[PDB]
């Protein structure tokens, strides 16, 4: 018997229920439109009952989505659904097509070494033939690397959604706000997905409702030509903590950036770094592990994703 | 619905709850996003103890971790808070006991106990464990007092390693006292651990001596024609003598095209000690009432 | 053999089946009733919290 | 022992006479002692426990 009292707690706390209103029919469009504004008519007046209807709303909120429209060239058909976006706005008169900058894509215009992220560079080089296609866009991936104007070009979007891969212009949905969920009607949680050889992971500790995620844009050059690199990174320690943890990452970089730029030395040259905010993630939701043709990719739950704007660190 | 119950796993006298009821409304610290909480948790003094030494730098930057939580009910079995939401409206009242007026759109933040560790330890002998609680400040004080303690662990260096090198009368006065205005106030800095106060400062020397080798000319030479031209209301620290280095970087001529380059990475070192000057979370208070000390505010960490 | 001997300290966990035995009508339970508290509604799923 | 204020849930009684008058003023400077403001979204009757 006490379980027919629990069917009233539930059938009395549950959100009432969204209109739906027929526009194919003609006598039930008028039954529907009708329920509509003889309902929202009792939630207005003054009384007890029209303000007990007002206080059953429930107000969940929806991500905002992007449309982008992108080469076929500069984005590989064989990307995890979640991997992250970064755009790229150098000019503005052609305004015809976007370029989308994945992680395994850009590790192609740094050309950073194949020994710091040993399987990415395995990956790339089959989805990319030798980083041509992406750079052949940009006539200023040597002289962006030494005035230290590439961060302030990019701008952090979110996880992949959707992807109508065609021959020529690729399709790409992302979401920039909230929750990534597909967008089509049976809405699964695409979550933001990154290579385990990106992400570097700082951890008596508390948690919160919370652990962010950083990108980090570190410039450097290698072979004595300008190359930078970008790492991903994952502590809820607090902003004045993990910039205290990134320079300790970065110490042997520091070093031997400013020996080799010993003697000559311009002022354009001193900027390094810059740290955004790429998302939060709740705390009790582990990341998964899992492997693509192999790749180590991480999968996160519930990812909502933020944005932050680019603040250089040295 | 959102709360967090804490049990008290022995029990309570009847002193400490009169001392746990003055303390109702007031937001500590707590440990884990649980709805089950122990006492071992709530703490802001599990890392700053009465044995060892605290670490007025490592307590604050324990802050910045932690969930938030204001109570709402004292139990003699257990502690009933409410806790705080990243994105969310809430109220919390001024209950603090230095007593500085907020009004509506002020900025709030939560800082360390600083100036009275004995008001805010209040000890629970019944379990074995010292609940202690922050004070929620503007930031107007709040950044004024991080100003305050590094310059104290600058100077408490110099004389502890030589005391001929810094007179100690003026170093008590000058290094300790907070000004503010109508009142100036004594932190509670005597015997402290700063070695993660020396981090800190061992970040400012990074970004300072960058800020030294391109300072824009135009604004050296600007100085020159008016720390002994003019007297003008804030330039007074400066006399007539003018330190002695700034005339020793005017042998060089002016160039625009060049100051545009010492302008704008000058500028973008100006946005990074925004990393090194952090409060805790923040909390914008948008309206106030002064007969009830309750102001309803927008907490947003980080 | 160097200069000196020692001793060896160990710990050993066993798993006991255990008989508890309890008497008549010690304990006096209080039972409540149960309260239903809906905590998040998604797009996708509401869940519950008895 | 004091006899203390308390924000029980009693069943008020109604008086013919009007108390308004003057009391915003006199709670400012003290015309009694002992007395709580109840703002807005606190003016009611608080929950019964025991």
């Amino acid at each position: 018997e006490n379980a027919a009292r629990l069917g009233r707690q539930v059938l009395g706390l549950l959100p009432p229920p969204t209109h739906r209103v027929s526009l194919t029919r003609g006598p039930e469009f008028a039954r529907g439109v009708r329920d509509l504004l003889s309902k929202y008519a009792a939630s207005t007046r003054p009384t007890v009952g029209s303000l007990h209807e007002a206080l059953r709303q429930a107000p969940f909120r929806q991500p905002t989505y992007g449309d982008f429209l992108v080469y076929s060239q500069t984005f590989s058909p064989q990307e995890p659904l979640g991997t992250f976006l970064f755009s790229f706005k150098q000019e503005d008169n052609g305004s015809s097509m976007d370029m989308l900058l994945t992680p395994t894509s850009l590790f192609m215009l740094s050309g950073m070494e194949a020994a710091k992220a040993p399987q990415t560079h395995k990956v790339a080089g089959v989805w990319y033939g030798s980083g041509s296609g992406l750079a052949d866009f940009i006539p200023n991936l040597s002289e962006l690397m030494d005035t230290g104007e590439f961060h302030t070009l990019l701008t952090p979007v979110g996880p992949m959604v959707q992807s109508v891969h065609s021959t020529f212009v690729t399709k790409v949905t992302s979401a920039m706000k909230g929750v990534g969920l597909a967008r089509d009607e049976p809405r699964a949680h695409v979550g933001l997905t990154l290579p385990c050889d990106m992400l570097v992971d700082l951890d008596r500790e508390p948690a919160g409702l919370n652990v962010t995620i950083y990108a980090s844009l570190v410039y450097l050059r290698v072979n004595q030509r300008p190359s930078m690199a970008l790492t991903f990174f994952q502590s809820g320690k607090g902003f004045a903590e993990v910039v205290a943890m990134i320079k300790d990452h970065f110490t042997d970089v520091i070093r031997t950036k400013y020996i080799q730029l010993r003697h000559e030395l311009y002022i354009n040259r001193l900027v390094f770094g810059a740290v955004c905010t790429l998302g939060t993630v709740p705390f009790d939701s582990h990341p998964v592990h899992q492997s693509l043709n192999s790749l180590p990719v991480l999968v996160f739950a519930n990812f909502e994703a933020a944005c932050g704007p680019w603040t250089v660190f040295l | 619905d959102k709360s967090i119950v804490v049990n008290l796993t022995s029990r309570l006298f009847a002193d400490e709850l009169a001392a746990l009821q003055s303390k109702i409304g007031s937001v500590l610290p707590l440990g884990d996003c649980h709805r089950l909480q122990n006492i071992q948790a709530l703490g802001l003094g599990c890392v700053c103890s009465r044995e060892t030494s605290p670490d007025y730098i490592q307590i604050m930057q324990y802050l910045s971790k932690c969930t938030l939580a204001v109570l709402e009910e004292v139990r003699p079995d257990s502690l009933r808070l409410t806790r705080m939401d990243p994105s969310d409206n809430l109220q919390i009242k001024n209950v603090y006991a230095p007593f500085f007026q907020w009004d509506s759109n002020t900025q709030l933040a939560v800082l360390p106990p600083l100036f009275s560790r004995k008001d805010s330890t209040i000890v629970l002998e019944s379990n074995g464990f010292d609940i202690v609680f922050p004070m929620v400040v503007p930031q107007q004080l709040g950044h004024a007092i991080l100003q305050q303690l590094l310059v104290y662990h600058i100077y408490s260096k110099i004389s502890a390693g030589a005391p001929g090198d810094v007179n100690m009368a003026e170093l008590d006065l000058y290094t300790t006292n907070v000004s503010f205005m109508g009142r100036t106030y004594r932190l509670d800095v005597d015997n402290t651990d700063p070695r993660t106060a020396l981090r800190v400062l061992d970040d400012l020397s990074m970004y300072l001596c960058i800020l030294s080798a391109l300072v824009p000319r135009g604004c050296l030479r600007l100085l020159t024609a008016l720390v002994r031209h003019d007297r003008h209301p804030l330039t007074e620290v400066f006399e007539g003598v003018v330190p002695d280095e700034v005339t020793r970087i005017d042998l060089d001529q002016l160039s625009v095209p060049d100051d545009i380059t010492r302008m704008r990475v000058m500028f973008s070192y100006l946005q990074s000690l925004s990393s090194i000057f952090n409060l805790g979370p923040r909390l914008h208070v948008y309206a106030y009432s002064a007969e009830t000390l309750a102001a309803s505010c927008w907490y947003s960490p980080r | 053999h160097p200069g000196f001997a020692m001793t060896v300290v160990r710990t050993d966990e066993v798993l006991a089946e255990h008989i508890l035995y309890c008497s008549r009508a010690s304990t006096s339970m209080f039972v409540g009733l149960p309260s239903v508290v809906r905590r998040e509604v998604r797009s996708d799923a509401v869940t519950f919290e008895i | 022992m004091e006899a203390t204020l308390e924000q029980r849930p009693f069943p008020y009684l109604a008086t013919e006479a009007n108390l308004l008058t003057q009391i915003k003023e006199s709670a400012a400077d003290g015309l009694f002692k002992s007395f709580q403001l109840l703002l807005g979204k606190d003016a009611r009757e608080g929950s019964v426990r025991f």
